């Protein structure tokens, strides 16, 4: 434990972990109790009214600070049981940030992280600094001063206002110059903030509403960090704001963001700051990194302290990781600096600790916390030790249900914030509205972006979750600097808090006139005030407003009918299914209109509801985002403008041969690195000003919803009140099933138009955002390549030729792939991005697929699709295609007549997935035969196979064959080239060159330019000629032609793309079929059986052994081991196809009878032997098994392990335990295809 | 030298000299059965990789044996045999080939200098004018040590290997148990030592004259009761060939060179031709089988010393069987099953195996010679008594010509003796050729052996009384070096010419007996 000997509140005075404390202060104070917790940690149970002496009352200020929510109280603490329970919460705070390895890592650093003795104003002299320790008074008398680095107090007069304070110096600025000093952290554990979030439907489809409490530990865990980077004396100048733009009327009136917090918060907020500003700080830091280790190289002498100058100079070289070369002269190392400064800075992060805790939080500070929520944690039943909120084996921990307040709300009491719902406020006229100041758009101003690009570059010579174990692992421990002795300073310690810059406070009721409506004016008319007389429905939005008791609606003019009527008790029922029925309805509408470009589902109802644009029509809506793109969404057009990038200079060193080498691979890596760098910072434009306003729409969808079923429900309930006793007890009714349903329905909406606006963000990055940069940067490209060609004649040859200049007209000529996955988290985001790419790069020459039980084109360029009598189908698959090595046993494509061309192939690709066969007859040694044909009158390509390579064939009229191989040997162990699906694609320039993929990655590359003209096929053959074996066939599926040559990133995420769990071969994994088993980590070893029972036990022997023929083939054997089989335990599905999250049994077969397996979780360990009992076994033992991995879970639900195994003893035995290897495993079903004979 | 040679024969032969006789016949045991543990009990435990101790007894002959006339002979055999004892007790208990091998290699290096020093020190005891008897007895204990090391060798460990293995269990440690007990002469003679004093004439020549006459007292008074550095060690040994003591040395070199060349060659062939023999008439017989076809059949049963040729093995099945001397040629299997089938000297040629299954055996690869397997698995896979008996009576034929040698050297002499015993052993060497048996060989060991014993015998006593008591240790030392390399080269030679021819190592053996014969004449008398 890191809190060992609870302190309770009334211990004694002894005086190491409990005394009477003077703290530094401007003026005098009084004894303050506290409890030393750890070395060099304090915790001060008592509000903070000494530290700054301005804030000598506790009451609210006439003029409430400019912060979203906010709670006043001034008597809490005040009594001792208070005391008492936030000494505990907070002490349960530090265990559980202490027992997460990251947070046990930051704990370390904030332990080290002693301030700097370098308050001597001679330069050769060591001295403590007067402010930042504290007078210990003892109750013999006396007083021993003493150094810590924390100190955690109650809040300030505002209770949820939880911040950093540091002591400044007249001259010297410790919290910025590496120096540092105590840090002072105004915290509570007993509030907590409630927010909103409604970015969890993808997980959990059945949650109802928001409302989520943030984790304490997170808000303490962002305390710490901000400490963390103050004791280093990394923190950036408070004055450099994130300013915005404030003139309009849907921008936000103003709040501060210091680049600190943006710091702080890390993950995707991080990313709002430009490379340029991070490296300005990083050299800033550097620099007095540097100077710091100059004045202790100068310093030779120390004044006011015991211990030797040699153990403080040691103390301080381990805490900025410095280096001294045996001779008294200390010196950095860039590579140390940037390991600790990215440690301080990207390791720890809020959105690291969220994610280590698996806990919620908002993913911007844009979701700005909505509500107080007082909390107790001192009682081990609401708040759990490990787990947080989310205690296990609870209904809480399933869909994090422990943070959301309707559920858990016995742990969560609302209180009433003190700043008003409109005190901060905007008018808006055409009739005058009000809009609170936190429901509007974020704009970010142009200045706090930078570019570096027009700058020019010269170029010598030389020029260029697990990393935070890796980090863990090389950390260092058990060095923690020991208490010191120190001469006591005065009965007094005068200091003055850092200064804060002042902040003008924000003007407040501004007016704007405007000629037309904005949507914060339709979103206020689906409000009300829920009285007691009748609201109605109306399409007007004039009279919605005007009206109290009339509420705006965009849906259809039926439904506000049909809500406008009254009806009669027998009506009623059919009333309310009606009308949920029909608000499914509108909520589930999706255009199908798809020819735009990745907007695949158009939301129209979105227009009415929110006034995008200035239209009221659904249709006009739609046909003014066909037209217009994404941009009409955008409230303000983002700006962005890139500039003339510089040139590129190169140094020569006159007859130089494997410098100037040198100085073109340069060339070429600091072109990537441009490439790089430019897209990084569209990326980050784009972050800063698209995003933010696309999650305002989505926040502003989600209560415009919620209102609507608001007004739906209370209509209902005002209709429901009318009725006298007889027919309410009679007919009965109540609201919560309604809510759930209404509820469920919103979020199926929802889920639609989050997708809905993931696409449209995406879209507009991908085009209107990125060609802007391209143009330029293509641009600087040819500028490059000038200046290379320049360089590779130079009118000379004193040198060092064709293929310097065949690279450079390569890479120079093409482009580098642009992906977020290098720039952006956003999981959602992510998808989205890549998913689109090869979604619609699908449609293109030819789509070979088998539907509706026929063979049909996609492309719908095919003119007609030839089946011979002989091919065959796969019943559990009707997608594959079998073929065999007969006449009829053929395929004939008849392609478009329209793209035949003589001089056509230019760049070009073909995709497909094939299965072979593993070669018996040795006459097939050396028999070439082509099994896919394009090749007419000595031209054309062809797809042939030969023992056990690939061979592409492309052939023009004048002769030149060009052929290009993948081999692979059928020798070996393990393969992955043989029986097994393999994914082949090909793509063509036929300007460069013709390179080969399998199932993604690089084997070969040649140069087609010697290619002439090469004519194109008038049909496709599939069809085995020339093989000479008589039993050859072949498996294929999912053909494909692209009219455009491929790339790496796109021919990858197709291989994912095509990729419902497979086997061995993989095909898919069937029930009620045995199945033998392998082990990745370990298979040249095979299962075994032992006395099969509740004592019976699985086993891992061996070796499998080995079949082989003669220079045909060698390979260990496959059909070891007894066999599984699988069968459906809760499935629906009627077929014996599994898919992922399969609740399934699991039995084997020995000596040809069926046994369940299934173990017992109370024997004592975290590994759990499974066994194998019979049949009629005891429902207890866990035996329900969820799907290459498979988790055993309790009958309870709880997860009793990963199946894998253990190495129990010199047994390998199998366990169900909760390793980076071990959890990977494969089925082998019973396969024709390989022929090894079974006994 | 006079006074002191008349007090020792006014002392006379008594209980002392047997009593010292019995205890360092316990050293010459010690050395006979180390001679045996050496040349038929390592080359049997693995080829002759453990003769390199002999090599080692080569340093201690010269080590151990030259630095006792400089230091003194009791202290000296003392600690070469408590070396020797306790070495070979920790070669007991020890795991692997390696350490053991180094633990006898030291225990060779202890013991190689125990027969100067016995000799030298029995030497300086007994009666002048009844000295060559009394030497010549003590020559039989050293016959009797390799009789004793080999008559218990073939009672604990009759099997051949226990050397080379050491993946066995903790039982199978019969050849513990056996180095165990083969350093018993050594530890009785270390107990024994304890009660004999030292040498009474090397007492004298180092000084203290009292200590000699006590210990002359001491012998008087016994039998009347019954009766009623290196350098200087280096230089000493210099003194004993590149000086006055040239031609006798060179001589008496040349003699221990041949006869420890001819009788540690045939020593150790006379075993490995009876095994040859043995291997010869075996290898006559065979079934030869032509055109077999054998359908559907089990075999469970052992067959042995058969060839098959063009066999056609077809839906056979080979379960729990023992393979022995049987080859395959030219066969062609088909779906056969083997499984628990144990393989000796078994080897398949050119056979076409088809479709078979070889689960749970020892068929390994290289059993294999130029097959070609079709569709084929491979499933997980898996007393020299007599040796003992010949040395044995070899070594017994030799105690009948020891007593006729002992009492006889005081009448024909020291030269002719050796002289005749060495020719008369040549002949006997010629008559060999002429046998070709069993009891042949046995016959012919037994008479060389006989004929062989009389030659050591005066050998030791003409290589003892030559050099005065201040070169004698020294130069018995290096010629005992010299013999265990006549050792090493016979018993590499005659042992690597088995099976290859008879004549060549017979004929060799003759001349160096005739050639020593010859020479052993060209000596210094001694009567
Ligand atoms: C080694 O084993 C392989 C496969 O285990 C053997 O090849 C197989 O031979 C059989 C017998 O001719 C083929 O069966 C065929 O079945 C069809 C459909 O019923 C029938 O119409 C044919 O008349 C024939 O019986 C089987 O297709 C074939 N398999 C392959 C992959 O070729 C092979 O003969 C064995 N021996 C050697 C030396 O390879
Ligand atoms: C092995 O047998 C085959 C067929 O019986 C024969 O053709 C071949 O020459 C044989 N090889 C030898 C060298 O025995
Ligand atoms: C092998 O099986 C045969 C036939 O059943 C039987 O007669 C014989 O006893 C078995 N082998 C042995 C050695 O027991």
């Amino acid at each position: 434990p890191f809190v060992n000997k609870q302190f309770n509140y009334k211990d004694p005075v002894n005086g190491v972990d409990i005394a009477y404390i003077k703290i530094p202060n401007a003026g005098q104070m009084q004894p303050v109790k506290a409890f030393k917790i750890h070395n060099k940690i304090w915790v001060i149970p008592e509000r903070d009214t000494f530290t700054n002496p301005e804030e000598g009352d506790l009451n609210p200020p006439p003029e409430a600070k400019q912060v979203p929510v906010s709670y006043y109280d001034s008597t809490y603490l005040s009594t001792d049981n208070e005391k008492d329970n936030y000494l505990k919460g907070v002490t349960k705070l530090f265990e559980r940030i202490y027992s997460t390895d990251l947070g046990r890592m930051l704990l370390t650093s904030i332990v080290r992280g002693i301030p700097f003795w370098g308050g001597s104003t001679i330069d050769t002299e060591l001295k403590v600094i007067d402010t930042n320790c504290i007078n210990v008074i003892q109750p013999d008398g006396s007083y021993r001063s003493e150094e810590l680095n924390l100190v955690i107090i109650g809040p300030s007069a505002d209770i949820i206002q939880f911040e950093c304070k540091s002591f400044g110096h007249e001259v010297l600025n410790l919290t910025r110059n590496g120096y540092g000093s105590t840090q002072y952290i105004r915290f509570s554990p007993d509030f907590t903030f409630g927010f909103e979030e409604s970015l969890e439907v993808d997980t959990n489809p059945l949650l109802g509403a928001g409302k989520f409490a943030t984790d304490p530990a997170v808000t303490l865990a962002h305390q710490l960090i901000h400490a963390g980077h103050r004791l280093y004396g990394i923190a950036i100048n408070p004055n450099r704001v994130f300013k915005v733009n404030t003139n309009a009327y849907y921008e936000m009136s103003g709040l501060e963001v210091s680049f600190e917090e943006l710091r702080t918060f890390g993950g995707h907020d991080a990313k709002f700051i430009d490379s340029l500003q991070e490296n300005e700080f990083r050299l800033y830091y550097y620099n007095k990194f540097k100077d710091i280790a100059s004045t202790l190289n100068k310093a030779k002498s120390i004044v006011g302290t015991t211990a030797s100058l040699q153990y403080m100079k040691n103390v301080f070289k381990e805490k900025y990781l410095l280096s001294e070369d045996t001779s008294g002269k200390f010196s950095v190392d860039k590579l140390k600096f940037d390991k600790l400064y990215k440690m301080l800075t990207e390791i720890y992060t809020e959105d690291n600790f969220v994610k280590f805790f698996k806990v919620l939080n908002a993913k911007t500070f844009l979701n700005f916390d909505k509500a107080v929520f007082k909390i107790n944690i001192v009682p081990k039943v609401n708040y759990t030790i490990y787990d947080g909120f989310n205690l296990r084996n609870t209904n809480l921990a399933a869909n994090f249900n422990g943070q959301n307040t309707e559920i858990n709300n016995m742990n969560f009491t609302k209180l009433k914030n003190f700043t008003g719902l409109f005190e901060f406020y905007k008018l808006l006229c055409v009739l005058c509205i009000k809009v609170n100041n936190w429901d509007l758009f974020f704009s970010p101003s142009e200045d706090n972006f930078t570019n570096d690009l027009n700058k020019g570059e010269e170029i010598t010579s030389d020029t260029n979750l697990d990393l935070i174990q890796q980090y863990y692992l090389t950390f260092n421990f058990d060095n923690e600097p020991e208490n010191i002795s120190i001469e006591n300073l005065s009965s007094d310690i005068i200091g003055q808090l850092e200064l804060m810059p002042n902040i003008e406070r924000f003007p407040n009721g501004k007016k704007y006139e405007l000629d037309k409506y904005t949507m914060f004016h339709y979103l206020r008319a689906q409000e009300f005030e829920h009285g007691k007389s009748r609201i109605a429905l109306t399409n007007s939005v004039n009279e919605a407003l005007l009206n109290p008791s009339r509420v705006y609606t965009f849906f259809s003019s039926d439904y506000v009918k049909k809500v406008n009527k009254a009806t009669e008790a027998a009506m009623f029922l059919g009333w309310v299914e009606q009308l949920v029925y029909d608000f499914t309805d509108e909520t589930s509408e999706v255009s199908t209109t798809d020819k735009i470009a990745d907007i695949t589902i158009i939301i129209p109802y979105i227009g009415p509801a929110l006034n995008i644009g200035n239209m009221l029509y659904k249709d006009d809506f739609v046909g003014a985002l066909i037209f217009s793109g994404a941009v009409i969404l955008l409230e303000f057009i983002p700006e962005i403008a890139i500039p003339v990038l510089g040139t590129f200079a190169l140094v020569s060193y006159i007859a130089n041969k494997v410098l100037t080498v040198q100085t073109i691979d340069n060339a070429l890596s600091k072109r990537n690195e441009k490439w790089d760098e430019v897209y990084k910072y569209i990326v980050t434009n784009w972050l800063a000003k698209v995003n933010t306003q696309i999650d305002l729409i989505r926040k502003k969808m989600k209560e415009a919803l919620e209102n609507q079923a608001e007004a739906t429900k209370a209509i209902i309930n005002y209709q429901y009140n009318q009725y006298t006793e007889e027919e309410k007890n009679n007919i009965n009714f109540n609201i919560d099933d309604l809510s759930s349903k209404l509820n469920e329905s919103i979020n199926k909406a929802m889920i639609n138009i989050n997708k809905f606006l993931n696409q449209c963000s995406v879209s507009y990055l991908m085009n209107s955002m990125i060609p802007y940069g391209v143009k330029r940067l293509e641009d600087f490209d040819a500028s490059l390549k000038d200046a290379l060609l320049k360089y590779i004649y130079d009118n000379r040859g004193t040198l060092i030729v064709d293929r310097l200049k065949d690279k450079v007209n390569n890479t120079l000529s093409t482009d580098i792939p642009f992906q977020l996955s290098k720039y952006v988290d956003n999981q959602r985001l992510l998808s989205t991005f890549t998913e689109y790419i090869k979604n619609i790069i699908n449609t293109s020459i030819l789509n070979l697929r088998y539907e509706s039980n026929h063979l049909i084109d996609l492309s719908r360029y095919a003119s007609k699709i030839n089946i011979g009598s002989k091919v065959n189908f796969d019943p559990i698959d009707k997608n594959q295609i079998q073929l065999f090595n007969l006449e009829s046993s053929k395929i004939e494509v008849i392609l478009k007549n329209a793209i035949v061309y003589n001089s056509m192939y230019e760049n070009f690709s073909t995709s497909f997935w094939i299965r072979i066969p593993k070669y018996f007859n040795s006459i097939s040694l050396n028999n070439e035969y082509t099994i896919i044909n394009c090749m007419e009158n000595n031209s054309g390509w062809k797809v042939s196979l030969n023992y056990g390579e690939i061979i592409w064939t492309l052939q023009d009229t004048q002769e030149i064959k060009q052929r290009v191989v993948f081999k692979y040997s059928q020798m070996i162990n393990i393969s992955d080239y043989i029986n097994r699906w393999i994914f082949v694609t090909i793509t063509n320039n036929r300007l460069n060159n013709s390179k080969i993929y399998i199932n993604g990655r690089l084997i070969d590359q040649k140069p087609i330019s010697n290619l002439g003209n090469i004519h194109a096929s008038n049909n496709i053959m599939f069809k085995l000629d020339g093989c000479r074996d008589t039993h050859r066939y072949i498996w294929i599926k999912y053909f494909n032609l692209f009219d455009k040559e491929l790339n790496e990133k796109e021919i990858k995420d197709l291989y994912d793309n095509q990729s419902i769990l497979k086997d061995f071969w993989g095909d898919y994994l069937q029930y009620d079929k045995p199945y033998y088993m392998l082990n990745l980590y370990d298979p040249n070893k095979y299962v075994d059986v032992n006395n099969v029972g509740i004592r019976g036990y699985m086993y891992l022997k061996g070796p499998r052994g080995s079949v082989m023929t003669t220079n045909i083939y060698l390979n260990s054997s496959l059909y070891r081991g007894a066999k599984f089989i699988i069968k459906k335990y809760a499935s629906g599905n009627k077929d014996n196809i599994v898919r992922n999250n399969d609740r399934v049994y699991i039995n084997v077969v020995v000596k040809n009878k069926e046994y369940r397996l299934a173990t017992n979780a109370s024997q004592a360990g975290v590994e759990k032997i499974l066994s194998a009992l019979e049949i009629p076994d005891v429902g207890n033992l866990s035996q329900v098994v969820v799907m290459c991995k498979m988790n055993l879970q309790d009958n309870n639900g709880n997860d009793i392990g990963f199946i894998g195994f253990h190495q129990f003893n010199n047994i390998a035995k199998l366990v169900a335990s909760n390793r980076t290897l071990g959890c990977s495993w494969e089925f082998i079903p019973v396969d024709d295809g390989w022929g090894e004979r079974p006994l | 030298a006079h006074q002191y040679e008349t007090i020792m024969d006014e002392c006379g032969h008594g209980r002392f000299q047997w009593i010292l006789f019995f205890v360092l016949g316990l050293a010459l045991m010690a050395d006979g059965v180390e001679v045996f543990v050496v040349s038929f009990a390592l080359p049997s435990a693995e080829g002759m990789l453990g003769m390199i101790v002999y090599l080692g007894m080569m340093a201690g002959a010269f080590i151990l044996g030259g630095l006792a006339d400089k230091l003194g002979r009791k202290r000296v055999l003392s600690m070469s045999l408590a070396v020797n004892a306790s070495f070979a007790s920790l070669s007991s208990f020890v795991q692997g080939y390696g350490a053991f091998l180094f633990c006898r290699l030291i225990s060779g290096i202890g013991i190689g200098g125990a027969l100067p020093i016995v000799f030298a020190y029995f030497s300086e005891f007994l009666s002048r004018e009844k000295r060559g008897e009394h030497l010549s007895w003590l020559g039989i204990f050293w016959m009797t040590g390799g009789l004793y090391a080999s008559a218990m060798a073939w009672s604990i460990i009759p099997h051949y290997g226990w050397g080379f293995s050491m993946g066995t269990n903790y039982h199978f440690h019969s050849w513990r148990v056996f180095v165990i007990v083969c350093a018993l002469p050594c530890t009785v003679s270390m107990v024994a030592l304890k009660f004999m004093p030292e040498s009474p004439r090397f007492l004298l020549e180092m000084g203290k004259h009292d200590e000699a006459w006590m210990i002359l007292k001491q012998v008087h008074d016994t039998n009347m009761r019954a009766k009623g550095i290196f350098k200087q060690v280096w230089d000493n040994a210099l003194y004993c060939v590149m000086g006055p003591y040239r031609m006798n040395t060179l001589i008496l070199a040349v003699v221990w060179f041949a006869m420890a060349f001819s009788y540690y060659g045939l020593t150790v062939w006379f075993p490995d031709m009876i095994r040859y023999f043995q291997d010869e008439e075996y290898k006559s017989k065979m079934k030869v089988f032509f055109g077999e076809h054998v359908y559907g059949a089990t075999i469970n049963f052992t067959m042995e010393n058969q060839i098959h040729q063009h066999g056609k093995l077809v839906n056979d099945k080979f379960t729990r069987m023992y393979f022995k001397h049987v080859l395959f040629e030219d066969t062609f299997f088909d779906e056969c099953y083997f499984e628990d089938v144990t393989s000796t000297d078994t080897y398949f040629k050119n056979c076409t195996i088809e479709s078979t299954i070889f689960y749970n055996t020892d068929l390994y690869e290289h059993k294999f010679i130029n097959c070609r397997f079709i569709n084929s698995t491979f499933l997980e896979q898996k007393n020299d008594f007599l040796i003992y008996l010949v040395s044995f009576l070899g070594s017994l034929s030799v105690l009948p010509g020891n007593i006729i040698s002992a009492l006889l050297m005081d009448r024909i002499g020291r030269l002719k003796m050796i002289g005749g015993s060495m020719l008369i052993s040549a002949v006997c060497c010629f008559f060999l050729f002429f046998g070709n048996s069993e009891s042949a060989m046995i016959g012919w060991q037994c008479l060389f052996c006989g004929t062989s014993i009389a030659a050591w015998n005066a050998l030791d006593v003409i290589t003892v009384e030559l050099y005065p008591t201040n070169q004698r240790a020294t130069a018995f030392g290096i010629l005992n070096g010299l013999c265990k390399f006549g050792a090493i080269l016979g018993n590499t030679i005659f042992a690597s010419f088995v099976g290859i021819t008879k004549v060549v190592p017979i004929l060799l053996a003759a001349a160096s007996l005739v050639g020593g014969g010859l020479i052993a004449l060209r000596l210094p008398e001694t009567r």
